[PDB]
């Protein structure tokens, strides 16, 4: 009986019903997914300004 | 109250069950309060939540517009009124 | 609210070119 | 965006060119079978003028969930039943209002009617004897 | 009460020390608002990275929060330090005593299987830290093998 | 019999089970009613109104500038019928 | 369904291929061998590319009881919902004409309103003109 | 000719080519859709293998006419769904009747099955007794 | 309906004609504008062969007189019509299943009965040569 209600339950879902289908629950389910990275779970400074800093390079300029 | 006691109705009342009623009855009950529990149990759970995010997503959609509406024959109505008040 | 201090504005004290050293003035 | 018939959600929409109006199919096919014209503007509309318009498969979703018995928990097939009897009795009941109102208002207007063409002729006829 | 809390909200929007979310903390603190306190926290990690900040935030936790964030945080950490460990923002004895904290937590809670996983897999990303190797050595002293 | 009635007594306690897990969208049905009753209520009769004030302020519009075309006409008039005499 | 050229229910029901259409075995068989063509589309058509169809042994003890009157009611569940689903377009149909007779009278009743009060004070002008 | 799957006359017929039986289209695609297999022979089939039988313009005549002459004397919309409930009703028997019996069976089997591996169990450990 | 580009409710609603879709007007220019194609079919398409749907201003005034029930009921006799296909489709399906199962059952319980039969048969038989 078991196989025939799952059996029934495929169909309507097959039928219908697939058409329908804070910070640490955030990072919760960001977990989840992963079975910058700043930007995807903060939601807005510091680590961004200190990377994009780090980023870039000074131009050379010769000794005096 | 006319429409109901002249033309023959849906009665559900009949699914009840009661100690006097015929087994076919209690059967057919028992098979629809099955396919019911199948539903609550397994497909109603996955669904219900999003269901009721879309429609209330396309609701506030529908009456933000119907209020730009209302905004926007308010203005009609008083460049209209102005019109009216130039002649 | 945001009547506490509305003349204090924190991007007053971020240095705009050190997002972007090339920025042209 | 509703049926311009219904009110409803349309299940397959269909665009009149006529009226640049958007209708469920069956009830537009069905008016134009009746009447030959646009539910709208009246003017001619064929059935091969209607441009049946494709649903993307969010409008699917958007189809499904608004206007269903699957929103609630109690979700059965005699509950389907009794909702269905439900919005029978619901649309006989608009389809009674609608009649009893017109009625009204067909009254009302013949009234008003007679009150304007006594009123045109009262103004017509002062002006006669001013001018005797 | 709610003026106070919009003085701090002000406040911490300009970037000041320590001292400022520290009291913002306690004021939140002192009107039970736990919910206010891992919001805090949540910004103030990112306005202060070093590393006593998000341990004064898993401390936090342990007292007035539910295993399940305590947990979430502790992850917060060390997927930040991972990920930003290309900048060099936290010195090597920082990310030690997170892993340590970290892996003394949960044996606490008799998990020692996910701390042996957290050693083993902290010590495969940052094999340059002879601290987190000592930390894997007090550890396996009182909780481990002898061979 | 009895069984059919231990089944049917059953299956009701399971459902009313499940129908208790599913009470966390009432907040959702809230809302949403909240937002019908908004719009049904007061939205569209407050535009079909605004819409009927519209088209009845537009119909006097036209009638005033028929008015005044019709005072230059009758004007107009006046003067050709005296000439004609 | 029935054979397309008896008009009687076939007792071999076959299907052709190009045509989509049941036959009689027997009458299909005997109008290929004449013709070598489909008798509806005039396509060629092969004795071995006929497909006959097999009554299921549930079709063979349901063909046996279609005596039965659970088979004469002719209220199968899908036929019951189209028939329900037809008056339901029937219906909006109905009431869609009468909410547009009811506008178009309720606009008719402004522009009427206006007209007598306009031709009223026309009169209470003419009136006043006259009195003194 | 009836559907396969359903026991009624079909609203759009359709045929398999690995049974060659006819089915209702919704059902067929439905079965195919969630076992990737014809209903009767269990051979894999796709969606796009069945072919849809066109029904002849007496057939699609003879369908609204059956449907329209038999309704007519019941055609009100609330005789239309009492025949609905009724119709559930003797579906959900049947239905009831089937589970009820498939449950007893497998009881039954159960015990039965339970039986056999205990005579074959105490009939190896006879065999071993005796072999000793 | 939405708009295909932006997922949304359109506030300027347009058909596309080579698509068939609906967009927002200002997306849609926009992107003709640009591109000079049809954003889905990357068709070429210009913009006086835009269509500008016009939200009808009767759509408002029928909004108006279905009843606040009838829009606050999260029902349509098309939804719920085709709720209960859906459901007398899955049971039809059921009921095949479970017969097909029935009969297998029984064919099992029959060959495991047999096979209880024989191992008692055997068990008896060395249980006798064991005593004599």
């Amino acid at each position: 009986l078991g196989d025939v209600d799952k059996f029934y339950s495929r169909i309507r879902w097959n039928n219908q019903f697939s058409y329908m289908a804070s910070l640490l629950m955030r990072y919760d389910t960001y977990r989840k997914e992963s079975s910058a990275f700043v930007n995807k779970i903060f939601q807005p400074l510091i680590v961004n300004r200190y990377e994009k800093l780090l980023s870039q390079r000074p131009e050379w300029h010769a000794p005096w | 109250e006319e429409y109901r006691r002249k033309y023959p109705r849906i009665d559900t009342s009949r699914y009840i069950p009661n100690e006097s009623s015929e087994v076919s009855l209690l059967g057919i009950v028992d098979s629809y309060l099955k396919h019911q529990e199948i539903v609550l149990d397994t497909l109603l759970p996955q669904t219900v939540s999003n269901q009721w995010r879309i429609n209330n997503d396309y609701i506030r959609q529908t009456c933000t517009i119907v209020e730009e509406m209302n905004i926007q024959q308010r203005k009609q109505i008083n460049d209209l009124e102005i019109y009216r008040k130039r002649l | 609210t945001d009547q506490i201090a509305k003349n204090v504005k924190l991007d007053d004290f971020i240095p705009k070119r050190q997002s972007n050293f090339e920025l042209s003035v | 965006m509703l049926c311009a018939i219904s009110g409803k959600v349309p299940r397959r929409p269909v665009l009149s060119p006529k009226s640049r109006t958007i209708f469920e199919k069956s009830l537009l096919e069905q008016y134009v079978k009746d009447t030959g014209n646009d539910p709208i503007t009246n003017e001619p509309l064929s059935i091969e003028e209607i441009v049946e318009i494709v649903p993307s498969a969010q409008q699917a979703s958007l189809t499904e969930s608004t206007n269903s018995a699957t929103l609630k928990a109690n979700y059965s097939i005699p509950n389907l039943l009794t909702s269905l009897q439900n919005e029978w009795d619901a649309i006989m009941l608009e389809n009674f209002k609608l009649r009893s109102t017109l009625d009204s208002l067909t009254k009302k207007l013949s009234t008003v009617m007679y009150e304007r063409d006594a009123a045109k002729l009262v103004a017509a006829q002062l002006l006669m004897e001013k001018n005797e | 009460v709610e003026i106070v809390r919009s003085l701090y909200t002000k406040w911490c929007s300009l970037e000041p020390g320590v001292n400022a979310w520290n009291s913002f903390v306690d004021f939140e603190i002192r009107q039970k608002n736990w919910n206010g306190v891992r919001e805090i926290y949540s910004k103030y990690v990112m306005a202060h990275p070093q590393m006593q900040t998000w341990l004064k935030w898993v401390r936090f936790e342990n007292r007035h929060g539910n295993t399940e964030f305590t947990r979430s945080v502790y992850s917060l950490a060390i997927d930040t330090v991972a990920n930003l460990q290309n900048l060099q923002i936290w010195s090597d004895m920082e990310v030690a005593k997170l892993v340590n904290s970290f892996a003394h937590w949960e044996a606490a809670q008799q998990e020692y299987e996910r701390s042996s996983a957290l050693y083993q897999i902290a010590i495969e990303k940052w094999p340059s830290n002879q601290l987190l190797k000592a930390g894997l050595l007090d550890f396996e002293k009182q909780f481990g093998d002898i061979n | 019999t009895e069984v059919l009635l231990e089944s049917i007594q059953s299956k009701v306690e399971s459902i009313e089970q499940l129908q208790r897990k599913l009470q966390h969208v009432q907040p959702l049905e809230q809302q949403n009613n909240e937002m019908c009753s908004t719009l049904c209520h007061h939205s569209l009769p407050a535009l079909i109104e605004g819409q009927r004030k519209y088209y009845a302020d537009y119909y006097a519009y036209r009638q005033e500038i028929r008015s005044l075309e019709g005072r230059r006409k009758r004007l107009q008039a006046m003067l050709n019928s005296s000439s004609s005499i």
